[PDB]
């Protein structure tokens, strides 16, 4: 088999018009081109897929001939063959091509890597369910390198497909298969699958986001009792809970998470260990609780959780006889301002007259040192110099102190009010 | 002979803490991965943490803990597989296997089954 015979048999199959299926001998010469050298194989990678549609009786031999070219030592031969693989995904051959293409994602040649992604997206437009089966079966059973590339494929290339391809049943199948994977994913893998699932059109609804919230709830294992001593137990709960924040709306509640933080995390906040430099593990817990408290519904043990939240607030609001942690107070005072609406009797009861008397004294003493630090910040801030790392701290510090001052005045109404609305400092406009 | 249980899923060694935690760690020389496999009846073994003086167990909801005393939940069916990897199936809850996840935690027994990468453990020397 030489380049002369391959070109001549190419013309036999090309000039055959509609009498192509009878020249099976000419197509066999092309199939034998894989046994030739470099120039012979570079032509076989083009001619085998071009006339594959005219010889179903040679399907297995043709797909095998192209697969040998996909595993050739020369990368230029593989690139010529991988590009034409979607031509073979006709009929019962697509799940086999999907398995080969998913296997080929582990290549480290940037040119070959792009051709594998384009071929995967090509058969995806052909048979979406068939290609997903070839991808997820490798995520569930293949090597770690294949599972890694295949997850990244869904994480980055699903957004490039037309909406005509991602039908309702395709999004149903992805959720069905993803829940099979989520029973054994790492911390980073779970972050990728949450981006994949939340990107689906049918899961962006109110009912769809509630299903995603339940997925991270079972992933967080909220029935597991909280252990404050383990450093990885906290970093896993925080990372798993951060994936639930973008899904919370006024009808997609965070009650299961706020209940867990108030019951088991707040009473043990002092025992929190951090193994990473420059990371305040306790403030990050309070930051996360402050974001979720805006979407909490009717709680299981509302009064007990409200007291645990109120007790932790008084630890950072001292009686008038020290440094004031405004960052800690902003998170705790906001969360109590959110959850306190559900039980105004926590302050406006005749039994709680001592708690309300003591609380308004702490709010008044805190406001004295707060308003001193407010104008002290605005004195040092009197568009380019504001972008310095030393001045940006005073900008967010002014947002922290202003939010605290707005919440204190809202609570120091003789009937304590809860109608003020603030934007958390670490949240953009 | 004391052994280490090397899990095929991720490569974790089965670890038993003195407080009763069961998980996996990749460090070869962790003091709490030294295990002693006591033979009970034919085909059933018990796993004891040497440095922890606790026995591996699986309770009602497929969670793995380490009790200080041998209980009903401390016996497991040991089946030899390929290759030199073994599976440990709870004798009381006969459908749940001892398993470690990719994250290193124990896998809930209610989510374990035959033919999983998480249930295969390799006895190692030292």
């Amino acid at each position: 088999p030489t380049v002369e015979e391959l070109y001549r048999n190419y013309g036999i199959l090309a000039d055959a018009t509609e009498q192509v299926g009878q020249h099976k001998d000419a197509y066999q010469v092309i199939l034998d081109g894989v046994k030739g050298g470099t120039k012979e194989k570079r032509l076989a990678a083009q001619f085998i897929p071009k006339f594959f549609k005219h010889f179903p009786e040679l399907a297995d031999s043709a797909i095998n001939a192209q697969l040998d070219l996909c595993e050739d030592e020369d990368v230029s031969i593989r690139r010529q063959a991988i590009k034409e693989l979607p031509q073979f995904a006709t009929g019962e051959n697509l799940p086999r091509v999907a398995d080969i293409l998913t296997q080929l994602l582990q290549t480290d040649d940037s040119a070959e890597f792009n051709l594998v992604n384009n071929a995967l997206l090509s058969i995806f437009k052909m048979d979406a369910k068939g290609t997903l089966g070839g991808l997820f079966s490798q995520i569930l059973q293949g090597e770690d390198i294949v599972r890694e590339r295949a997850i990244k494929f869904l994480s980055t290339k699903l957004k490039t497909l037309p909406d005509e391809v991602l039908t309702k049943e395709v999004e149903e199948l992805i959720l069905t298969e993803s829940k099979k994977v989520l029973e054994d994913v790492t911390g980073e893998e779970f972050v990728l699958f949450m981006k994949i699932l939340s990107g689906l059109k049918s899961l962006q609804t109110v009912s769809g986001r509630q299903q995603l919230v339940e997925l991270v709830a079972e992933q967080a294992d909220l029935e597991q009792t909280f252990n404050p001593s383990d450093p990885d137990c906290v970093d896993r709960l925080l990372q798993c809970t951060r994936q639930a924040v973008p899904l919370f709306s006024k009808n997609v509640h965070s009650t299961r998470f706020v209940t867990y933080f108030c019951e088991q995390v707040l009473p043990n906040l002092g025992t929190l260990t951090t193994p990473v430099e420059g990371l305040d593990i306790q403030l990050e817990v309070l930051k996360l609780l402050a974001e979720m408290s805006s979407f909490c519904g009717d709680m299981e043990k509302l009064e007990t959780n409200l007291r645990k939240l109120f007790d932790k607030l008084l630890e950072y609001m001292p009686l008038p006889p020290p440094k004031l942690q405004f960052s800690y107070v902003e998170c705790l005072l906001y969360s109590f301002h959110q959850l306190g609406r559900k039980l105004p009797d926590f302050l406006t009861a005749k039994l709680n007259a001592e708690k309300l008397k003591d609380f308004k004294i702490r709010l008044q003493y805190f406001a004295r040192g707060l308003q001193v630090y407010i104008r002290q910040l605005r004195l040092a801030l009197q568009g380019e110099a504001l972008k310095t790392e030393e001045n940006k701290i005073k900008v967010v510090a002014l947002k922290i102190t202003n939010n605290i001052n707005v919440l204190i005045k809202d609570l120091f109404h003789i009937p304590p009010s809860y109608k003020s609305t603030v934007t958390l400092s670490w949240k953009p406009v | 002979d004391p052994k280490r249980l090397y899990c095929k899923n991720g490569g974790f060694f089965l670890r038993i803490h003195p407080d009763g935690r069961v998980d996996g760690v990749r460090e070869k020389s962790d003091p709490h991965i030294k295990l002693q496999l006591q033979a009970e009846e034919r085909g059933v073994v018990s796993i004891k943490g040497v440095s922890a003086n606790r026995y591996l167990a699986m309770k009602e909801d497929g969670r793995l803990l380490a009790s200080k005393s041998v209980t009903d939940e401390c016996f497991f069916f040991e089946r030899l597989e390929s290759n030199n990897y073994n599976t440990y199936r709870s004798r009381k809850y006969t459908s749940w296997y001892v398993a470690l996840k990719r994250t290193g935690q124990y896998k809930l027994g209610s989510k374990t089954g035959p033919g999983q990468k998480a249930i295969l453990f390799l006895p190692m020397s030292a």
